[PDB]
């Protein structure tokens, strides 16, 4: 039988949301990553719901498919789920209808059964009281069952990589990023979401949403448009896939009816705006189809073994690609034998001097149980018997676990990598298809999530590597890694499951040699900066839009998990203060621009004393200030901790478990930072003083209070305002002394002096 | 008990019925060996012969009870007659000759076993007859006895005693005698003392003209007359008319005598009042089939021994072109219509080599022709054969369009096959020039297309057809001027209503229009166009066509408020595929609704729902009705063997559509216990059944599955084996 395709979802923000089918109370779960100590990892608690067609105001029915969002560059909160009874209930997580939620709390839309709007917040089940709500099963396939589900994206472009080459010149491995702009159907910004889904009857729906109104709109039709309703309600349609196509506004409804035993196209047509002459005047979307072809499967091979249809997957082919014509992957076994023939077919118009033109004939030695599309990654994975996985890419149809042993070495471009699974790293023993309820490869390919039967919680295998013990491969290695990283970033990928790969094989390098491991991480990080085209070494005006960077609270936190194991180390504590830093960062200057407004407002609204607006306002004023005493303690209390270490490492500078001190200065923009934090702290003091408060002398105390902290710290700020400034001039002139790069690296995240410079460490 | 077995001997009739086994002279035996393999305790009772034919008798009457009094729960327009038909022939023709040499000529029996039958029956079939239509209403029973008094199996008196107490019947009037008599042309009934001489006589002065236009009966032809009126044959003298076919058939094809190969397949192609349904109903297809194929298989060696330099050359290549061209048109039809498959036949047969067999890709992709001409299929890493592929193209394109005759050279140098694919790769180029605009002038193309209509072309009209609605859906869809969709008809009108015909291609002609006329005619009717209609209206009423509408053919004034159906199965929503499938777990679990012994609804509803889906939405729903109502037919719930024989009722049904002939099970007991055999039945529950057996048992050693869910479905597939090894297929 064929597996869940579509039973779970990992949404790109982290939520696993599948499908639910023992309990008797619930139907749907939503769980997510976390981390246990810093080391290890487990799922958090299930958070059960229960999803029935009456929740606007009682028997609830299975779950179909679960969609999330995630399509393109949709934000991928907006989860949409089809039962087996053919409602679409859609469910908005992290937005509730008064107030601003975190990402585990649901909340409704509107329901399908005609189209209402109600809005309301779910509860979870164990919470909930024990309600008379029994599981029915509708085990009838409707007219209205929807077989494939598909979401609608915007006008916004999504920028990827597509591969990465070594440079044989520079001994470097070179990524190139290229714009990937819009294809197929895209709604416009005045229309709030628009989806599509194909029902097994042939009727097709069209959800959406107006941007400037709650109420919901649906528009159906039926695909065999005939003048007869006898044969409207006979498209019992095997296979429906949905591949958008270059073509504007058009979907290739690639369909299988077992009624005329042929593989039939369609072609669907949207009009998003009917009259442009009236842009105030928002039409509905007008809904056309038409037929354009039909084929006949083979019988036969060319040995002589009959052949028969297991699956029909054609990919979402972009127009990236050398031929953009869908590649229609008509499955084949050979029975009783091992093999299993993939015809690809490929549709294309007919030229004078449409048709399906055939390519090539792939045979692979394993039966296939299950088939799933990797999004934005175009690999096609091959879910075999045995458990083994092997991914074919779209480019070539070669194998990326094997690809570098049969990689043609010579050229220009060398060692193409796409993903870590190009280096070798392959997953262990899966469980047998059999017992497993579903699969899914994980987003990044590093590892599998396989949900059993007797497993009241989902499991999870990783990629291992059996030359562990080679040390020559550590250099491809940290290089395949890093690049994994920079495609799950561009597509706002969470990517927690390459973070677990990544540690697994460190900690297999630290058992044997804890020397080796060390080095292993720089090298890694290292290949990031290059990848992204960001450099540790450059000029300081770069070095400003380094620190307001989004990465940086993501590739210092993968140091943060993967030197964790690490004992009385500072690879994780020198991230962590630059980290916090951030977030003191974010704390002063992220006020002092609020603040600096307040000044403004204060003398153009002084026209107006009495209104009941203006004592809010003066209010909220001087209770802002308030709450920075608390951020403040704290700030005072970690620059006494680095001055405490200064007295220490005088007596004993042979101390290696100290060494985090020497880190914390060498960082170049944090001199700076604090600098600047000094800068704002004197101008927010001046501007206290030079505008403080008046009307209220009680209020003072908060602006009183700032001036007092200052001047009763046991260090002077003055005094140490000039001890950073001084390290920076110091720093810059041994630079032109004798040029180096690694040094850079070494002050902002080995925290630690090369030997060769064995000469700068005296002088700190 | 009795409803146990009742139950197994309808469902044992019908299937066989299907699988055409009548002509096993096993079906006695596995008649009679069914009451001991049905109860597993030894049961020997001496069953006597006049005991057997009352059984096959009510087993016959009832069964077809059941046939007739199911249809009016069935959709309207959801039309499957083939196996209708089929009762009557069987009914009508095997069951009488079952009794002359099976019984003792005993007319007690008779008047005892057609005296037990229910009223339900006669009621039933009277008021059907009187809806549908005092006139005269004849039942089956009255064709039964009839059979029977020209056979002397009984006197004209017998014929009385079940009469109508108010109507009798002339003893005189009722013939009595075997022997053929036909009209001659002076009218007086002539004695056919011999059969095949007077087949072989009459199809050697046959004329291939006197097919479709010689619609009056007073034909001077009498083997034309005798197909004209097949529904009156004696019944021992069929069987003898069918052997007295397939001997002259298979001595002409190893004496390769042309001329009287084409001629008997057009008669066979056209089944004139169900003369081919009886054809099958008594020779096995497989055995027609293997002929049929090995001629056109082993036709490439005898190109190889003839030179075309002699002034009866084109008489005998024009021989030689229709005997082959026609002998195509058989095998589409048979797998069209009468549920056929050719990749079955070759499997069966080792002598077929698959990988070598033009005849079974032909047919896989006969309504779609590829965008490239190839000469050689098995050879396209060549490119020597590719050069003179597009001069083959180019050649034939000025020589028909421009020169306008066609040149002896071009005609000898190709072979047929390359033929049936030149044509429609032509005129597919041309009537698309035509659609965009490319070619302007239509007069020139009225005439070019006449030449695609000489004996010698007449093979490649078979795959111009079928694109036709492919190319016309297109066409219905997308928007063209009424200036190029009247040249689209005027070209069309060309090949449907030709100017002239020869006397070799006018049947030839009509033949072709019948296979695909009815997807045809539903997209015509869709928009010069009556012509079009009329002429396919008209080619479609020559001869009845099996699970079509009648309503649809006759169109042209009746508006009964009814949408047509042009399929065999239909659907609406007001009886959704919920509704009848909820019915179906009514039947599935309780035997409720009345869809049952109805393979003809049942074998298509398993197909569109797939034998997964429809295993697993009812083997997984049994449990919930089961936990909740129990077993039906007993009033206390207690104990397992109530249920036992429940589940034998769904476990023996799933049994028949899998095992379809006699040693074929011996051979899936072979397979369970463990290449060739799961070839044939890929689509079988017990090839499924098996894959999962081995895949969880392989998970039983890694210890992924629970002991207890492995027993669980090990208990379905012993219970499968062990009905199979105790039951002989």
């Amino acid at each position: 039988m064929m597996l869940g395709e579509h039973l779970m979802s990992w949404s790109k923000t982290g939520i696993i949301a599948y499908s639910d089918s023992q309990s008797s109370n619930a139907n749907i779960c939503l769980t997510f990553l976390e981390s246990i100590n810093g080391i290890n990892w487990r799922f958090h608690t299930p958070q059960k719901y229960v999803l029935h067609p009456q929740l606007h105001e009682q028997f609830f029915y299975n779950i179909s498919s679960i969609h999330w969002n995630n399509w393109f560059s949709l934000p991928g909160d907006m989860l949409a789920v089809c039962d087996e009874l053919g409602n679409m209930t859609m469910l908005i997580t992290g937005q509730r209808p008064d107030r601003a939620t975190t990402y585990e709390k649901l909340t409704m839309v509107f329901q399908d059964n005609k189209i209402y709007n109600h809005v309301m917040p779910l509860k979870p089940v164990d919470k909930l009281k024990p309600m008379n709500i029994e599981r029915k099963q509708t085990r009838k396939e409707y007219n209205t069952s929807i077989l494939e589900f598909r979401w609608l994206t915007s006008s916004k472009s999504v920028i990827v990589s597509q591969f990465c080459a070594f440079d044989s010149s520079s001994n470097t491995y070179r990524s190139r990023a290229q714009q990937v702009p819009p294809y197929g159907v895209y709604h416009p910004p005045f229309i709030k979401y628009a989806c599509l889904a194909i029902r097994k009857n042939g009727q097709i729906d069209f959800w959406y949403q107006f941007s400037n109104s709650k109420d919901h709109k649906k528009i159906t039709l039926q695909l065999l448009d005939t003048s007869n309703q006898r044969f409207k309600d006979l498209q019992w349609l095997e296979f429906a896939r949905i591949t958008p196509m270059n073509d504007d506004q058009c979907m290739l409804i690639t369909t299988y009816s077992k009624l005329s035993k042929n593989i039939s196209f369609y072609k669907l047509h949207v009009n998003w705006n009917l009259n442009a002459t009236k842009p105030n005047v928002l039409n509905d979307p007008s809904l056309k189809i038409q037929f354009i072809l039909s084929t006949t499967l083979d019988p036969t091979d060319d040995e002589g073994h009959v052949l028969k249809l297991e699956n029909l997957h054609v990919v979402s082919k972009s127009s990236i690609e050398k031929d953009p014509s869908p590649e229609i992957l008509v499955l084949y076994n050979v029975c009783d034998t091992s093999k299993s023939l993939v015809k690809r077919y490929r549709l294309a118009p007919t030229q004078l001097s449409y048709n399906l033109r055939r390519h090539s004939d792939i045979v692979l030695d394993k039966k296939v149980t299950l088939i799933t599309s990797e999004m934005f990654d175009a690999f096609v994975s091959f879910y075999f018997e045995d458990g083994t996985i092997e991914s074919y890419n779209q480019n070539d149809w070669k194998l990326e676990t094997e690809r570098l042993i049969s990689q043609s070495q010579l050229g220009k471009f060398k060692n193409i990598i796409a993903s870590p699974l190009s280096a070798g790293f392959n997953y262990g023993k899966l469980p047998l298809p059999p017992s497993v309820e579903w699969m899914k490869v994980s987003p990044s390919m590093c590892g599998v999530i396989v949900k059993q039967y007797n497993k009241k919680w989902p499991q999870f295998y990783a990629a291992v590597q059996k030359n562990y013990a080679d040390p020559e491969k550590d250099s491809i290695n940290a290089t395949a890694l890093a690049f994994g990283y920079v495609k799950s970033l561009h597509k706002q990928i969470s990517a927690e499951d390459l973070t677990i790969a990544a540690k697994t094989h460190i900690l297999r390098i630290s058992f044997l040699d804890r020397k080796r491991a060390k080095e292993f991480i720089t090298t890694l990080l290292k290949s990031l900066y290059s990848f992204f085209n960001i450099s540790p070494d450059a000029p300081k005006e770069i070095m400003d839009k380094i620190i307001t960077s989004r990465p940086l609270q993501k590739i210092m936190l993968l140091q943060l998990e993967l030197g964790s194991c690490f004992s009385q180390e500072n690879i994780e504590e020198m991230a962590r203060v630059i980290l916090y830093l951030k977030n003191v960062l974010f704390a002063f200057n992220g006020v002092a621009r609020n603040f600096h407004f307040a000044i403004e407002q204060i003398s153009n609204n002084s026209n107006q004393q009495q209104n009941p607006k203006l004592f809010q306002t003066i209010f909220s004023k001087q209770d802002l200030i308030h709450s920075l005493i608390p951020v403040a303690k704290w700030f005072v209390k970690f620059i006494t901790y680095l001055t405490q270490e200064i007295l220490i490492l005088i007596n004993d500078p042979t101390n290696k478990e100290y060494t985090l001190v020497h880190g914390i200065f060498g960082a170049k923009m944090s001199r700076t930072l604090i600098l600047s934090i000094l800068n704002e702290i004197k101008k927010v003091t001046q501007i206290v003083a030079k505008f403080p408060e008046t009307s209220y002398p009680i209020l003072n105390e908060s602006s009183t209070f700032l001036k007092l902290v200052l001047s009763e710290s046991p260090v002077d700020f003055e005094k140490f305002e000039t001890f950073l400034v001084d390290v920076n001039n110091k720093f810059i002139a041994l630079c032109e002394q004798q040029p180096s790069q690694e040094r850079e690296f070494s002050l902002l995240v080995k925290a630690e002096i090369p030997p060769e410079y064995a000469k700068v460490g005296d002088f700190l | 008990d009795m409803k146990l077995l009742r139950y197994y001997k309808n469902i044992w009739l019908n299937n066989k019925i299907i699988n055409w086994e009548i002509s096993n002279p096993d079906f006695l035996s596995k008649y009679s060996a069914i009451t001991s393999s049905i109860f597993q305790e030894s049961f020997n009772s001496v069953q006597n012969l006049d005991q057997l034919l009352t059984d096959l008798i009510e087993t016959s009457f009832t069964c077809f009870a059941q046939f007739v009094s199911n249809k009016q729960y069935h959709q309207a327009n959801s039309n499957l007659t083939l196996l209708e038909r089929k009762w009557v022939i069987f009914i009508t023709k095997h069951l009488p000759l079952l009794i002359l040499e099976n019984s003792s000529r005993s007319p007690r029996v008779v008047t005892n076993a057609l005296d037990n039958i229910d009223e339900k029956v006669v009621k039933a079939i009277r008021i059907y007859f009187t809806e549908k239509d005092p006139s005269t209403s004849l039942d089956i029973r009255h064709d039964f006895i009839k059979g029977l008094i020209m056979l002397n199996l009984q006197p004209a008196s017998v014929i009385n005693n079940y009469l109508r107490e108010d109507q009798m019947i002339d003893t005189s009037i009722l013939p009595t005698r075997d022997d053929l008599f036909v009209r001659n042309l002076q009218g007086i009934q002539e004695v056919v003392h011999n059969t095949n001489s007077f087949i072989i006589s009459s199809l050697d002065t046959l004329e291939l003209e006197s097919i479709t236009e010689s619609i009056t009966h007073d034909s001077s032809n009498g083997l034309f007359q005798v197909l004209h009126n097949f529904e009156s044959v004696a019944p021992t003298k069929q069987r003898e008319i069918v052997k007295a076919f397939l001997s002259i058939f298979e001595d002409a094809i190893k004496e390769l005598n042309y001329n009287r190969i084409a001629k008997i397949c057009a008669l066979l192609f056209f089944n004139f009042s169900h003369s081919l349904t009886t054809i099958l109903s008594f020779s096995s297809p497989a055995a027609l089939m293997k002929t049929l194929i090995k001629f056109v298989d082993l036709s490439r060696n005898g190109r190889n021994g003839s030179n075309g330099n002699d002034e009866s050359s084109e008489y005998e290549t024009i021989n030689i072109s229709l005997s082959f061209s026609w002998a195509i048109l058989l095998i589409i039809n048979l797998t069209q219509t009468y549920g056929i498959s050719v990749v079955d036949v070759a499997l069966k047969y080792p002598e077929l080599s698959i990988k070598n067999s033009f005849i079974i890709n032909f047919i896989s992709n006969l309504p779609n022709v590829s965008d490239k001409y190839y000469l050689e299929e098995s050879n396209v890493n060549d490119s020597d054969m590719l050069t003179k592929s597009h001069n083959t193209v180019q050649s034939w394109l000025c020589d028909l369009f421009v020169n306008g005759s066609i040149t002896d050279q071009l005609i000898q140098n190709i072979e047929t096959r390359q033929l049936a694919n030149l044509i429609p790769f032509i005129v597919k180029q041309v009537l698309l020039s035509v659609e965009i605009g490319v070619l302007t002038d239509i007069s020139s193309l009225i005439g070019g297309f006449e030449y695609f209509l000489q004996p010698l072309l007449l093979v490649g009209l078979i795959k111009t057809f079928y694109w036709l609605e492919q190319f016309l859906s297109c066409v219905k869809n997308d928007t063209i001027s009424e200036d190029i969709l009247q040249g689209i008809f005027n070209l069309l009108n060309t090949l449907f209503n030709p100017v002239t015909l020869n006397e070799d291609s006018k049947a030839f002609h009509t033949a072709v229009l019948r296979l695909n006329a009815i997807p045809l005619l539903k997209v015509l009717r869709k928009f010069n166009l009556e012509p079009l209609i009329a002429k396919l209206v008209a080619v479609l009423n020559v001869s009845p066509v099996y699970d079509v509408d009648p309503r649809i053919i006759n169109s042209e004034n009746d508006y009964s408020r009814k949408q047509l159906g042009y399929g065999k199965f239909l659907i609406l929503n007001e009886n959704p595929i919920n509704k009848i499938m909820t019915n179906q777990i009514n039947s599935f679990w309780s035997l409720h609704s009345s869809t049952y012994y109805n393979l003809d609804y049942l074998f298509e509803l398993i197909e569109l729902v797939t034998p997964k889906s429809f295993l697993f939405d009812v083997l997984k729903t049994l449990e919930y009705k089961l936990a909740t109502y129990g077993v039906p037919g007993s009033e206390n719930k207690r104990g397992s063997l109530d249920s036992e024989h429940v589940f034998d009722y769904f476990f023996y049904f799933l049994v028949l559509y899998d095992v379809k002939t006699a040693e074929e099970a011996s051979q899936l007991i072979e397979y369970m216990e463990n290449n060739k055999i799961s070839i044939l039945k890929r689509h079988s529950f017990a090839v499924l059944l098996h894959e999962r057996k081995l895949l969880n048992d392989l998970a039983l050693e890694n210890g992924e599955i629970t002991k207890t869910e492995n027993e669980k479905f090990i208990s379905y597939h012993d219970k499968y084996l062990c009905m199979l090894k105790t039951c002989v297929f």
